[PDB]
């Protein structure tokens, strides 16, 4: 090894690189490694953590209300509710959930996603309510009816106060999943009681979720 | 996979300062001094403020040139002033000589100096957020425990030489451990080294017209 | 059905002044009186114990501690009250200013054994938004549902002893959510109590 | 190993570098190496040897009298003799002891100290000293008695000749210990002896003291 | 430990001697001799009075510039003058050829030359304190078995080049042993090669307002 | 109780005449007078016996010279005296002068067998403070404890071998720290008396 | 809050109709205790 040619890709400064350097401060111990509870390792085991979905992101709604899905008595039955889209990533809902703000630091991300809802009314209010999803493909249904015949639950949150709804799948390769939520009942309180609660909408990545070729971020 | 891991998150040493050498005109100084801070642009206070406490070794490069991208046969001196010692005052100080300020002399015409800083901190490991107050209005939150030492850089020459000289600072962030995940912000960054925010809150997300609009 | 920060129970150090059960008994703090339009509270974890009792006595008389906690919050509503809280246990509870009087004062980073009600719930007074808080642990408080919940969080800084009184380990914070509404003709202020009981508490250096 | 590259930080002289060099003088052999008794291999070794402290330094006193803790005869019961900080590298007593010295050699320092201190009266001369140590969150205490409950030792000079206090703990990270000499008895002689003794201070560090970050002093 | 060692006390080179050769204006030599002296500068000279005997041998780095702190391709010859051997006398002189006398050829536009010196005495050890007086009052202690040999410094060239050329010379002591720990020093230095004080005797530690009194 | 000077045994050197107990007994060497104001005394190891004697004989007519000493020192006070002593053995004790005449006087470096007293006690007249001279082998004279002290200081030097006359090994060194006061009515001056044993000595090259 | 600092019971009478308070000790021999 005494004879040597320098090769090309000399003296470049690769940022990217893994080289080593010598250390400035020899001899030098830092300080011992005591355990301290709470460590994180994976960016993914964050985005798995369910976090609030801004649903009631309109034009006027500020401060904690931008959180909440009302769900008042006078709707007529059949008449919708609540819409987004499933694209954690697009400027929407979902910039307010952990997840959201994690996919904006890399480019690509494909997996599957779960969103809880979460009924805050009084407990001797009843009714029911049924949460439909679209998949990319197709367009939002326009009644309650036609959304009924796809991947949809019934929910009775008189007696559930909160279930779980699962996309199959959402990849950014290159026309994105639809939630739509109607009311399928009335809203039926006894005497003396409030007649408008609030639905909560929890988003978050199953464990299948991926990330790939970070990326600065736009705030 | 792996790609997100926390280690993979902080690597791809990036530009943390740039500081430049003035010799020149109304400043014929000759020497700078730069306090390391990591959280020096906000593209990274936001990715690390991700975390609570954090514990890395870096790896400084100096690229430096003259400001017509030329890059003579001047040699330069850099000095790591480390934390708790005197910082030079000026061109000639005796400072420039304590053989426990650890100093590397590279020309301009050479690669980009390299040097490695291990964890220099009395704690366990860097905290960016302190609930609390030292010396046991403008001291609180304000933890000292997070100096990193500086960085002072001198031509080494006799006496003014007319030519000023950019440097640029890169730093890689080796053997990340962090702890107690937390919010990303969500304001502006309205002053360095405090939370401050403006009066003028702006929503998370952007507000479409209807609850019922895609 | 109680929450373990992180999960680890609090641990003694091992080998300064153990406490008994004479100390590691349960202080119940003042009620709270959670309205329609209130907007939250939120207490520093060993400031809100500084100048009540036995711990506040160690607390100002020693110089190193360290101790765990089970804070516990409950709520008494009726069935036809409504609303939504969320409970959360934030460590290092940074508080920060809102200019337009640049750091914010004293009695908002150290606010007592009294609690300090939120001013921006939106942002937690910090900057960092509220639909994010629930990294941290947490437990919601659904009046339909549950009217308690509590939280164990054990020591978590970067060094192994520090000061009670200079640096607070962690902030308590309850922010209603889904607002309180009721109909006409109820008790128009639910009470909040919170419970508070050291674990595995420790002094060192005395007078 | 032919073919080679360039990596960057080519040619930089780092002061703190352990590099090799060729011999200047090649087939020299040097003197041999003999054994010289009185080799000293830590300046840690060096820090745990006793000396003196300079404890009467006031503006006045000079030469070898600022080594020196007059105890003097009329002092009434319960009055203050002597204090000093526990700083060793602080500007103070402790510059002149050897660990002060070499702590100023040095940025971080952690360990624990001990005081011992002598009485160089007349054989037949007794009395009673008490001697406190304050740990460095407190208050210098300002009277006996409230010293009195502390970690302190009664010091009956007319039995032992000297005594010695160890320090818990004195760390350097960023408010020290500070240690108080009290007049528990009066001082007692019998007929035709002197009414005026001295005690002196020995620093020293124990076998747990540690030092970090070697830079230049400061004289 | 391991950090307050003997090795770790008297580790990273530092700075021992700032040499110029001198070719421009009213000294038209073209050389200069620079006779080793490690005790140069006090911060030094302190901590090496601290032990009695000590046994190393040293490794020497030049870096040297012109005063305008560039490096042309100027040629330097730097000459290793062994402790009992004639110095030169002028740029041409007989003794810048002997064999004997080990030399180094390096242009400036090079890394720095480096090159180690043995343990170079008759003793087993250098002795900074010498109790006694050689030749069996300017003669009293003064060991002559501490003398390192010179470093001469020229040009290769033909006539004056008109270009003064600043050297600075770094020193490494390698493999450290001490005997006989001293005192370390309390007073100035007044003169060197010698231990001499002021009347004015300063006192060790800095005086308060009583005895009482933190 | 004696102190052994880092802690080595004096040895001859393995293979020069190896003198007897006619050479290597003790030699009392004259008493000086401690008084009130008095500054302390220092004597050159091999200086202090060059003239006095068999050992001033052989170290006077032969070239080398090595030899080990059992240093002892004794002062009678009586028990209503007070004072303290600080006795060392200091290797290399280089004498430095005090300018404003730049190096030492040869009655300062070499004083004899009769000593010499210290001008500046508090840097030991070579600039190095006496508040750190402990860090050499010594013993303390305290006279409410104790009135003797021995050394026991072996060879050390960079050669095997060297001139008895030109170069001293080391230096003994005696200063009162606490000064010597005393009631009206005693002897004024206590006496401290020096003996002086060379151990394991050997010489070569004679006339 | 002063008498948060005793022998007490947090009484939630939603939850429990009745619960029971026991006394340490009460001794006539020459002052008492309040509830």
């Amino acid at each position: 090894g005494f004879p040597t040619e320098l090769k090309p890709g000399t003296n470049q400064f690769l940022t990217t690189d893994d080289g080593t350097s010598p250390p400035i401060l020899p001899g030098f111990e830092p300080t011992p490694l005591i355990h301290i509870p709470g460590e994180f390792t994976s960016l993914l085991d964050l985005c798995q953590v369910e976090t609030i979905l801004e649903v009631n992101n309109t034009t006027g709604t500020t401060g904690v209300s931008r959180l909440l899905i009302p769900v008042r008595a006078q709707n007529n039955v059949d008449q919708l509710c609540a819409s987004f889209q499933v694209d954690p990533g697009r400027n929407g809902p979902w910039q307010s959930t952990m997840v959201g703000q994690i996919c904006r630091y890399y480019t690509q991300w494909s997996g599957s996603l779960k969103v809880t809802f979460m009924f805050t009314g009084s407990f001797m209010a009843t009714g029911k309510m049924l949460i439909a999803y679209t998949p990319p493909g197709s367009a939002q249904p326009t009644t309650r009816e036609a959304a009924m015949l796809g991947t949809h639950i019934v929910w009775d949150f008189g007696l559930q106060s909160s279930v779980t709804l699962v996309i199959p799948w959402i990849s950014n390769t290159h026309a994105t999943g639809i939630v739509t939520i109607w009311y399928q009942t009335n809203f039926v309180v006894p005497p003396d009681t409030p007649t408008e609660a609030n639905i909560i909408a929890l988003g978050a990545a199953q464990k299948n979720f991926t990330l790939k070729l970070c990326k600065d971020t736009d705030e | 996979v792996n790609e997100a891991s926390v280690e993979h998150f902080y690597s791809r040493a990036g530009l943390v300062g740039v500081v430049e050498v003035k010799d020149s005109g109304t400043s014929l100084d000759g020497y700078t001094v730069w306090p390391i801070d990591v959280m020096g642009f906000v593209q990274q206070r936001r990715k690390l403020e991700l975390s609570t406490y954090m514990r890395f070794d870096a790896e400084f490069t100096f690229v430096s040139n003259l400001n017509n991208s030329t890059t003579p046969g001047m040699l330069l001196q850099y000095m790591y002033v480390p934390p708790g010692a005197p910082k030079p005052d000026s061109r000639k100080s005796y400072q420039w000589q304590t053989a426990t300020n650890p100093s590397v002399f590279a020309k301009l015409s050479d690669p980009p100096p390299q040097v490695s800083v291990p964890f220099m901190s009395p704690a366990t490991a860097y905290q960016w957020f302190y609930d609390g107050y030292p010396t046991f209005n403008l001291q609180y939150g304000q933890c000292p425990n997070n100096m990193m030492g500086h960085f002072a850089i001198r031509t080494v020459s006799e006496s003014t030489t007319g030519k000023n000289i950019h440097v640029r600072v890169y730093m890689r962030i080796k053997h990340v451990r962090a702890w107690v995940p937390r919010p990303l912000r969500s304001q502006a960054y309205m002053v360095k080294n405090y939370p401050t925010y403006s009066q003028t809150i702006t929503n998370t997300a952007t507000d479409r017209a209807s609850i019922t609009t895609t | 059905n109680i929450v373990l920060s992180y999960g680890e129970w609090p641990e003694y150090c091992p080998s300064p002044t153990r406490p008994d059960v004479s100390v590691n008994r349960f202080y119940t703090l003042s009620t709270k009186s959670w309205k329609t339009e209130s907007t939250g509270w939120y207490w520093k974890f060993p400031d809100v114990l500084n100048d009540t009792g036995v711990f506040g006595q160690n607390a100002q008389f020693h110089y190193l501690y360290r101790s765990g906690f089970c804070m516990h919050v409950q709520c008494n509503a009726s069935k036809f009250h409504q609303g939504a809280l969320l409970v959360a246990a934030i460590p290092e509870f940074v508080i920060a200013a809102s200019s337009p009087g640049l750091y914010p004062d004293f009695a908002h980073t150290n606010p007592g054994k009294d609690g300090q009600e939120f001013r921006d719930p939106y942002v937690l007074d910090a900057g960092i938004p509220l639909s994010q808080a629930l990294i941290f642990p947490h437990q919601w408080i659904n009046l339909r549902t549950n009217n308690c919940a509590t939280i164990i969080m054990p020591y978590i800084n970067a060094l192994p002893f520090d000061s009670a009184l200079n640096h607070s380990n962690f902030g308590l914070v309850v922010i209603p959510i889904s607002p309180l509404k009721y109909c006409n003709g109820a008790t128009t202020e639910v009470p909040i109590t919170l419970t508070i009981a050291p674990l595995n508490s420790e002094f060192s250096g005395l007078r």
